[PDB]
């Protein structure tokens, strides 16, 4: 139910998990996920165009081979190069590693030192100081270095990140 | 992707090689734990997917070189290694749990199979 709507809507395709979901440029309102093998275009994680619309892409995401470990799914740029399109984004694993992807290519991987990883924020803090911050359900959180993925800190018991 | 990653490794075990021919005592280091640490990303990018019979080739094959590159750098074993051989084992099985002496018999007899990896597994 959008404001500018105020009707239950329900979302025609077929879907699992909607790891991901948001606006971004020419396309208004998106959602990531999958619907019911190494092959970098294969991928099996549907964008969905919102509004009952076309899948929109089933080009250039993560592999299957990720599709069954991972959990959670956050983006950090959207390129269009032509009707295709390029994304570089995070994924993070049921197996406690945190992942670069662009287009649908793995690189800069780290290894989470907690169990059961839930979300992550994005740092800026200034000048070559960037970091991906990650939450656990274990009431605990880290902060890992961009540039090398490489752990910065891991403070526990956290009862709230922000 | 297992492209990338079979190029990677042999990328690095060239690297290494150079290192040990070439060099001064301390860059022959640097580029030695430089491709130890490549080795372990790769190790863990592929430790993170489930079993994966084609990946299984290059994973055990991963490990060794780790293990050799690892060990040899030590000067020496530990049971650090023995662990890695553990896990690698216990990913070939989960394929197709107790200690490594019933891993090795049940694994011998799912290559008696003859799933075409046994150039690692006569290595491990």
């Amino acid at each position: 139910i959008s404001s500018q709507t105020g009707k239950v809507v329900s979302v025609s395709g077929n879907f699992s998990s909607i790891q991901w979901a948001g606006e971004i440029e020419n396309l208004g309102m998106v959602l990531l996920g999958l619907k019911e093998d190494y092959a970098i275009w294969n991928t099996k994680f549907c964008v969905y165009s919102l509004e009952s619309q076309e899948v929109l892409s089933d080009i250039y995401i993560i592999p299957p081979a990720y599709s069954s470990v991972v959990t959670y799914v956050h983006i950090c740029a959207t390129e269009i190069i032509k009707n295709q399109l390029r994304i570089s984004l995070i994924a993070l694993t049921r197996k406690n590693q945190l992942i670069s992807f662009q287009n649908g290519t793995p690189k800069n991987v780290c290894q989470l030192p907690f169990g059961d990883p839930c979300a992550v924020q994005l740092m800026d803090s200034g000048g070559g100081n960037l970091f991906f911050v990650v939450s656990f359900i274990s009431n605990n959180a880290c902060a890992v270095w961009k540039e090398s993925f490489q752990v910065a800190a891991k403070w526990e018991k956290l009862s709230l990140v922000l | 992707c297992l492209d990338l990653w079979r190029e990677k490794n042999d990328r690095l075990v060239r690297q290494a090689k150079v290192a040990q021919n070439s060099g001064l005592t301390l860059r022959r280091q640097q580029l030695a734990q430089d491709a130890l640490e490549g080795l372990r990303g790769l190790l863990h990018s592929l430790q993170g997917l489930p079993a994966a019979v084609p990946v299984l080739p290059l994973e055990l094959t991963v490990t060794c070189n780790f293990i050799i590159l690892r060990a040899s750098l030590a000067q020496g074993f530990t049971e650090d290694q023995a662990q890695d051989i553990q896990r690698s084992l216990e990913r070939v099985l989960e394929t197709q749990e107790q200690g490594l002496r019933e891993l090795w018999d049940s694994v011998l007899r799912a290559s008696c199979l003859l799933p075409e990896l046994l150039s690692a597994l006569h290595r491990l």
